RNA sequence: UUCAGCGUUCUUCGGAAUGUCGCGCAUUGGCA
């Protein structure tokens, strides 16, 4: 996991649902009766309604936290957990990570086998992937989205990602080498297609300035989310053709109104570190 | 005739899913339910399941005989233990899986634990050519949940038995290292196996070797 | 379920009502894209109808009669939710006071039955796919 | 001469699929209706299935004689209990075993609840050859289902009841481990006779002992 | 006998007119898994119809039928095909006249033609 | 520069039971 990986659960919450201590710079991450009825028995659920009638927009929970002063510690009876954060902007948004019934930290074995298939295509019954071992939740920090366009840019997409498996064949229908030989491969052709047009670009300098890409980067796989277009999905032209074409039919505002084939399509994460982070980047390894 | 009655544990190493039907599901809820006991209210794992995953293992470890379009010919040993239909050679089933229950113990640990023993898991299938995705929920079975697998077997070939409950053990095995239930390639349906007590019921066979 | 105002009740054919009186063609440029609920989308939709689901999943796996105090604090949280988002867009403040859904979480946290709020959240499934089926 | 009742009840540990006929199945309803009295349209367990099953275990547990072809042909026990019908040396069934009709305290147990008699299980099959699954709708019934057996017990060897008893003892054993009803090999089928009460209803037969 | 005249052998010629060959494409191309999806629930709905005795649709059935409604509709709306076939076979419609008779038969005889539909629409494949 | 996310999909496609027994025997009958 050499860069900062988000398995989504399904579940987005807001600014207001969660705490955010921008000087002690974590995330309270709160469940919401706990909340509601402390602030019930306290009286400050009616001034709570009344913060979020005042200001529509911006309703951060912290600031009405501040506002009424209540004590850290009843701040710490809510709160479901805390994260270590980073921002390159308080928070707009948030990803929660995928949390089975028992609540520890885990990435399903299904987005390494769906990936997998996807990098290898270019049936599939044998090739047996089972959930990943558990981790513990100190190592979910929340990270953001930053588009590289010829130039940065933050947004409002934060994610709770993973700091920076068994498995069977059968030997007829899949082999080891094989398949690494086709994830290097497939990487190889990402490189080469995709990533020197966001080299080429001064968000791609600058992103490599600052040593944001790891040095070593054999076996590289995009298994959680924010990786692109590029993967999820041929001579080079025709490919960046065919991608021009699908997404003008699908998004119809930014690449449907403007006709010219882009410099490289798709045209597009900051971490308290002085390194940049790329999301979804891991390295894997395999034993018999 | 005795009948020695195998009673264990079959504890869920991950999540599990097996699925059933005839269930009305809200919009954006879990599309494909796990089966339950409808008294319990509680996942359960069939016994059918459970038999039918065994010898289709076994039979897969011994070996399957080409063009084989029917389940009644199949590895004379797994007729025996399992049974059999062809016409003229019906085999008497020896091994009888029952359900299996989710046991107080494991419900009494996640009910101190607050937690449910289902889970809704979030999937999507990414269409490669144009990148778009459709999600679904599929319902697992929490980890670390416990069930209590019930099996008999009817002691008839005397001389045999002996062979016949290693391969009970062999196919349990088989099951140990493959899943149960729904789609496990992608990493539900582990399980792992704890055996209680083997006793013999009724008769006067010896069960202290077995 | 409830009632509304002017002795109309709170049905599926009222979920179906509902949306079609907030539908209007609202030709552009020659294009005939339909809107609903003056400019509401299905994302806001969908989002407040994953809010639903994760209280009725919550409810429907529990075999109690009588709504627990937990789904209580839920259904709370989720009167807090609604009000949120209807200040943060004004279509959705308009879907809200107009489909009267902030006044039917409270009919069913009095009403304190699981099969109230079932029925609830069959209203808004009517609401949800309604929505869906005249767009 | 006396006849003695036998009324109890039984207790499903898990599904019970005695199947039957003579309806058509609507597309997507139960391919395999289980058998119900058409007036109550409950599930039951018909007094053949049960006579049948206990003759069987008991049977296998005494023994069966080489090559037995009918049914007249098993130790003489088994005949002078469940009746033999031979050439001119005919035994009359000192047992009779009636439809074991759903409870009503069951039938109340299923109303609270909102719990459905039936489950309408959801299999297939997957073939040997294409690997190919093939859907199947069974109507098992569920587990808090209890029946009335009633059994009638015909004293006339007053000097061979208490052996008498003694087989039907072992062939209840039998059944409580062994499934009632069809299916029973993959899961079906498990039930224990926990509730009884013997008297003599006619004659002046000692019943307290029994 | 539900309504305009809607049978099993209206069934059965809707099922033929629809149909069109290129492969075989019947109502403008719909899926036998959607029309498998809505013979689910009908059956779901038709168990809980069929194991009470009274001749009268209870509320609970009734309620279960506006939501039957409700998902017609919105699977008309997630594809145009299945959308076709509800306008052309009126199925909507016949779940409408069933709530207003307030009647079993009348649900047994809609049960009926769906699964008519089903058959005839695998039978012309 | 600041602020804020937004829309997209919500399951899909197939498999919907199959093969087998289809009353048998005894008495009545036919033969003798």
């Amino acid at each position: 996991v050499y860069g900062p990986v988000h398995i989504g659960s399904g579940k987005i919450i807001r600014k207001q649902e969660y705490i955010y201590d921008r000087r002690k710079s974590l995330a309270h991450i709160v469940d919401g009766p706990n909340l509601v009825k402390f602030l019930n028995k306290k009286g400050k659920f009616t001034a709570y309604l009344q913060y979020l009638n005042t200001t529509k927009e911006r309703a951060d929970l912290y600031t009405f936290l501040r506002q009424e002063q209540i004590d850290t510690n009843d701040w710490k009876t809510f709160v479901l957990y805390t994260e270590r954060v980073n921002q390159g902007k308080g928070m707009n948004d948030l990803h929660l990570f995928v949390r089975d019934g028992r609540g520890d930290l885990y990435i399903p074995g299904s987005s390494l086998k769906g990936a997998l298939r996807t990098v290898l295509e270019g049936a599939f019954h044998s090739l047996s992937i089972s959930d990943s071992l558990p981790i513990d939740p100190k190592n979910l920090a929340i990270y953001q989205k930053i588009d590289i366009n010829k130039e940065l840019k933050p947004m409002p997409l934060y994610r709770e990602c993973v700091n920076v498996f068994t498995m069977k064949i059968n030997s007829d229908d899949w082999t080891i080498e094989k398949i690494e030989k086709q994830i290097q491969q497939a990487y190889l052709q990402y490189w080469n297609k995709w990533f020197v047009g966001m080299v080429t670009t001064p968000g791609g300098k600058a992103f490599i300035k600052g040593g944001g890409l790891p040095s070593v980067l054999p076996t590289v796989l995009f298994l959680g989310g924010g990786t692109g277009f590029p993967s999820k999905t041929k001579p080079k032209e025709q490919a960046q053709k065919d991608i021009f074409a699908i997404l003008q039919r699908r998004f119809r505002n930014v690449y449907g109104k403007m006709a010219t084939v882009p410099k490289n399509v798709p045209m597009v994460v900051n971490d308290s570190t002085n390194k940049w982070y790329q999301q979804g980047v891991c390295l894997l390894e395999f034993q018999p | 005739y005795s009948k020695i009655r195998i009673v264990g544990k079959i504890d869920v190493l991950t999540g599990l899913h097996i699925g059933g039907g005839g269930e009305t599901s809200m919009i954006g809820a879990i599309a494909s339910p796990v089966v339950r006991d409808p008294y319990s209210r509680l996942p359960i794992i069939p016994g059918s399941s459970i038999k039918g995953k065994m010898r289709s293992l076994l039979a897969k470890h011994i070996g399957l005989i080409p063009g084989q379009k029917m389940h009644n010919q199949d590895a004379p040993e797994i007729l025996r233990l399992f049974g059999s239909s062809q016409k003229g050679a019906i085999q008497s089933s020896r091994l009888q899986i029952s359900d299996a229950f989710f046991s107080k113990a494991s419900q009494e640990e996640f009910d101190k634990k607050d937690l449910a023993y289902t889970e809704t898991k979030f999937e999507n299938t990414i269409s490669r050519l144009t990148a778009v995705a459709n999600p679904r929920q599929i319902e697992r079975v929490t980890r670390g949940a416990s069930f209590d697998f019930h099996i008999i077997y009817n002691v008839e070939n005397i001389n045999e038995v002996m062979a016949d409950f290693e391969n009970i053990k062999t196919a349990i095995h088989l099951l140990e290292n493959d899943y149960l239930g729904g789609g496990g390639t992608r990493g539900n349906g582990r399980i792992r196996f704890v055996i209680d007590s083997i006793d013999t019921v009724v008769g006067d066979f010896d069960s202290s070797n077995l | 379920l409830a009632k509304t105002k002017t002795g109309e009740m709170i049905d599926l054919n009222f979920a179906r009502k509902v949306v079609e009186e907030n539908k209007r063609v609202k030709d552009n440029r020659g294009r005939q894209e339909i809107v609903l609920f003056n400019g509401l989308t299905t994302s806001k939709l969908r989002n407040l109808l994953e809010l639903i689901n994760h209280v009725y999943t919550k409810v429907y796996n529990s075999d109690d009669t009588t709504l627990s105090e937990d789904v209580r604090d839920e259904l709370e949280y989720l009167k807090v939710k609604f009000a949120y988002e209807s200040g943060r867009e004004p279509a959705v403040r308009t879907f809200i006071e107009k489909t009267y859904v902030d006044k039917l979480v409270d009919v069913v946290l009095k009403k304190n039955t699981k099969k109230i709020f079932l029925d609830y959240c069959k209203y808004f499934e009517a609401l949800v796919a309604y929505a869906k089926f005249y767009r």
